[PDB]
Order: structure tokens, then sequence, then C-alpha cells
């Protein structure tokens, strides 16, 4: 199990190194590109022991991969806006192993950095439907992605749609995550969602409530 | 470098049927020492591709068996039998063969379903964001198929342009609907100017158009 070091933020001809660390194993790694709304890339292939780093044509100039013996390291150069992606790292053993990361967003804009505000959809019961009722987060104006939404600290999942953020004209980002919910449990159990922006530090439990 | 065509879309199957994907290539796909380095992986919506298939044919760790791989010289196929609602996402064929290692364009597997209407639901703005100078009004369309829905807001009954924006979630992992929120977005002022705001959709699993609505006020 592995886990990479992302959410980067950088200017149009700027650097980013990007890390992998290792939680069982480190022999044999493979690094990929996956363009935001795009098929997967090939980056290349690192010999934790011996820097042995073959790469793909696009990447010879760009990509450059080292180790540490636990970790993988990923260096690019010379961002441009079709370098804005997601970035992989996994290692197969040759049969039937393979584990990969959960990805590295690169950013590369001028924009600032930006804090979410975090606003309720709040749920009435009595204007809504006879079942079930909705609730919901508004996580609007920030950059860059992404944000991250949980409902009661990841205990509440069952019914969560956390929709994918749109680019407002703006320039700046905003994404809901609604749950639906029977409308007897309304006022008496608590839905609190917690949103995390790490690119702004930006952490917030937001209480939704019906409208008082 | 080798070109992969995976050229297959959506045409929606039914959960415990089959269905085969294929991946067309250029090269011989045999390594001089006995194998062939064809391998078929899935991403699920919004997680980190996972291993299927290694060898054109070998099955990966927990991959069950009605994953099969199989071709003919430079044209392979994965098939799933006993179709799952859970197997959306994208399965993608690579390559260990020439160097540049190269995917295909991926296939977007969809699974059909029984027809479901929308649940919809209203969301006024808040107060909070109401201090601030924006008004942002949002519409559910909740756990409908297929995918083409259609819906219109609606300001003391005028309809509203270019002032709305929309995004939708992937096919649900377990029920293989689809879910579609609305945001309409106005200035304070503009939005204190008006009363009803209302949301009104229509799909075919809906005998008239359904609408929501509410009053600026409670």
């Amino acid at each position: 199990q592995l886990l990479q070091s992302g959410a980067e933020l950088v200017r149009s001809g700027a650097s980013v190194k990007l890390s992998c660390t290792a939680s069982g194993f480190n022999i044999e790694m493979h690094w990929m590109k996956q363009r935001p709304e795009q098929g997967l890339e090939w980056i290349g292939w690192i010999d934790p022991v011996n820097g042995d780093t073959e790469y793909a044509p696009k990447f010879q100039g760009k990509a450059t991969m080292t180790a540490d013996t636990n970790t993988a390291y990923l260096h690019l150069n010379s961002l441009t806006s079709e370098d804005t992606a997601v970035y992989y790292c996994n290692f197969y053993d040759g049969y039937l192993f393979a584990f990969w990361g959960q990805g590295t967003l690169v950013t590369v804009s001028a924009a600032s950095t930006k804090g979410p505000s975090v606003f309720p959809l709040a749920p009435s019961s009595k204007s809504t439907s006879g079942g079930t009722a909705a609730l919901g987060c508004l996580v609007k104006d920030y950059f860059p992605e992404p944000v991250t939404v949980s409902w009661n600290s990841g205990a509440l999942t069952s019914g969560v749609h956390t929709f994918p953020a749109v680019l407002q004209s703006s320039g700046l980002y905003s994404l809901s995550s609604v749950v639906t919910v029977p409308s007897s449990s309304l006022g008496t159990q608590t839905y609190i969602c917690n949103v995390n922006h790490k690119p702004s530090n930006t952490k917030v439990d937001k209480r939704v409530e019906p409208k008082s | 470098d080798i070109v992969l065509t995976q050229a297959a879309p959506s045409v929606p199957v039914t959960p415990g049927e089959s269905v085969s994907i294929s991946c067309r290539s250029s090269k011989s796909l045999l390594h001089s020492d006995g194998n062939t380095y064809l391998y078929w992986l899935l991403q699920r919506p919004g997680q980190s591709p996972q291993l299927l298939i290694y060898r054109m044919s070998n099955l990966a760790s927990g991959v069950p068996d009605r994953f099969s791989g199989s071709g003919s010289g430079t044209v392979f196929t994965l098939r799933i039998s006993r179709l799952e609602a859970e197997d959306v996402g994208i399965y993608y064929c690579m390559q260990h063969l020439e160097y540049p290692f190269t995917f295909g364009g991926g296939t977007k597997l969809e699974i059909k379903r029984t027809v479901a209407a929308p649940s919809v639901f209203i969301f006024p703005p808040s107060d909070e964001q109401l201090k601030s100078g924006t008004a942002s009004v949002v519409c559910l369309l909740n756990n409908f198929y297929p995918r083409e829905a259609k819906y219109q807001w609606k300001v003391d009954n005028a309809l509203q342009s270019g002032n709305s924006q929309e995004s939708v979630t992937e096919q649900d992992s377990k029920d293989s609907t689809y879910s579609l929120s609305s945001t309409l977005t106005l200035s304070k002022a503009d939005y204190e100017k008006h009363k009803v705001y209302a949301c009104e959709v229509t799909h075919q699993g809906l005998s008239s158009p359904v609408t929501k609505s509410f009053n600026r006020g409670e």
C-alpha cells in the first residue's frame, strides 16, 4: 500500500517534485499521467536500487525519477497548461500483484489559491419529498482543485452524491455534495459535512440543519 | 509507436449478461520468450486504475473467473460474464512490448437498468451567502435512468438562460443511476427582486413534468 503526497499549484514555467511513499515493499517504479478528462499516458520506469531510467518520447527532457530507499520521486520542469494532470506511481511485480497510488494533481496556472466558502443546502421535510429528504453542502469559490467532502466524519456514506466540480466563468471552482436521508431522522440526528481543501489549508465542518 | 484502438462507446448492457471490449493493435504482440504482454486495466470513476488480466489471458489477484482475455493475433478481447452493476468504469488496454508503453483510448462500460424517475429537490440560498453579494439556488435530480434528462429554471414563471451551471455524477456502482445538480447564480439584489423560484424537470420516467419550487422567505 503506497501513498503519494500531491496537490500542487505552480505557474507556467516552474517545476515540481512529487513524492511516492511505500508502506509494504520496494523492489521493481512506474509513473503515469492522466489529463483531467483523458486517457492514461506512460511516463517511465525506475529501478529502485540502480537509477536505470527509461522515459517516454515527450517526457525525456521533462521527467526525472529518483528513489531514496523507501520513497520514489518524480521531478518535472518547464510546465505548461498541457501538464495540468493527475500523476500515478505504480509498482507491478510481474505476476499478479500490481499496486497503484491515489494520484497527485498538478495544476499549472497563474491563478491564486483561494479557500472555499461552505454554505448549507438545508432540507425542509415540510417542503420536500415524502419518504426521503435531501440536504447538502455547497463548496463555492475555491482554487485550485481538488476539494474533498465527507459526511459525519466518514460515518455517513449511504446515498451521498459528491458532484464533480465545475469551473465558473469567474475562474473559480464550485461543487455540491448532497445526501438523501429519511425525513423521520431529521432534527434528532446530526448531519455535518467535512470539507477539506488542502492547497489553501482549509477544513470546514458545516452543520446542515432544517430551516428555522 | 504502436497504436491501440478501443473504438467502442456505450451500447448499454444488462446485469447478468456478458459483454466484450476490443483492443486493436499493430504489432506482433509476442515476446520471443513465450509471452504476449497485452494487459487489461479497469479505472473505476474517481479511483486509481487496477489490474485485471496481465498476459493477454491470465488473471490478476482478485479478478473473478467471469473475466477472460483472449484474441486473434493483434485483435484482443476482454469478456466480462455475469455483469454486475459495479462493473461500471473505463477499461484500458496497455502493452509492455515496444519501450514507449502506450495505452488505448479506453472504453466506458454503461450498465442498463429499469427506467427510474428522478427525485427532485430545490435548495434556496443560505442567509450566510446572502450576507455577501451572491445568491446560489441549487436544483437536485437524484437517481434517474437513463442519462437524458431535461430541466428548466423559472424565476416568477420566466425562463432562465446563461446564468445556470450543471454537474453530473457518474453511473452509480450500486444502482447504476445518474444524479445531476444545477446551480443558478444571481446577485443578491436581483434575487430579492423576485418571489417564486422553480425547477422544472422532464424525464422518461415521469408521467408529467415535475416542478419543485420555493418562495423567498420560507
